[PDB]
């Protein structure tokens, strides 16, 4: 429904002075971050090999 | 044969499989778990030189850093990180996503990922209502049953930091839905 084409609008005014959340500056971000050594390693090798075990 | 009603309702059950009453684990759901993602400060050879305001601090930024990257396999409209002590629930980092199609995107790609150098876990969870879920102590008063606590601990970014990646996402939902 092109009905919805509009409440995008009104959302997309109403947050015109909005960052959107891809673009969001993060303090301290630690995603992919990998130990020395492990370059050649895949996470589901590490996670087989036992040294990474859930408590 | 009775179903294991901490597994269904927490996600988590201090059973594990030794438990005597069923798990089983969705193939959908709108709820992810990374068990043990979060890493409390306190707990580690470092953390005691941390004042209060820089724990704090590395909250915020660990709650952000979830909730950032999680926004971008689908709407997130719950995010909950678990302070418990018991080995069932220490650090366990629950997504609810609005889609059941974004929660298996998610731990499909988190699967094979990486976070602060240790490989991340991440599996389809049961749980469908975090009201239920969150332990009623820790939040009105502290709970102080430590590592007998069945219930979540959750732990709560500045509330401002919450209204602002609410608002982010909203606005990230909505340049999304307007390219058509
Ligand atoms: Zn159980
Ligand atoms: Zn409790």
């Amino acid at each position: 429904r092109e009905r919805s084409v509009r409440s995008i609008e009104q959302e997309l005014e109403q947050l015109r002075d909005v960052t959107p959340i891809n673009q969001w500056k993060r303090k301290r971000s630690l995603w992919d971050i990998k130990p020395p050594g492990y370059e050649l390693v895949t996470a589901d090798q590490a996670k087989m090999s036992g040294v990474f075990p859930l408590p | 044969k009775v179903n294991c009603s901490f597994y269904y309702k927490i996600g988590a059950c201090r059973h594990g499989e030794r438990c005597s009453r069923k798990h089983v684990k969705p193939n959908f759901s709108q709820t992810i778990l990374c068990p043990n993602m979060y890493k409390n400060p306190i707990h580690e050879p470092n953390g005691k030189k941390f004042t209060q305001r820089e724990l704090a601090e590395q909250f915020d930024a660990f709650y952000e850093d979830m909730f950032c990257e999680f926004s971008k396999y689908g709407e997130v409209e719950q995010l909950v990180v678990c302070d418990n002590v018991g080995d069932h629930l220490v650090g366990n980092v629950y997504v609810r996503f609005k889609y059941e199609e974004s929660a298996q995107n998610a731990i499909d790609d988190l699967n094979s990922r990486w976070y602060s150098q240790r490989p991340v876990y991440a599996e389809l969870s049961p749980v469908t209502d975090f009201r239920e879920a969150c332990c009623r102590q820790h939040e009105t008063s502290e709970c102080q049953r430590g590592g007998l606590c069945n219930f979540m601990h959750a732990k709560k970014p500045s509330p401002q930091l919450l209204r602002d990646l609410v608002l982010a996402q909203r606005k990230y939902l909505a340049l999304n839905a307007a390219e058509e």
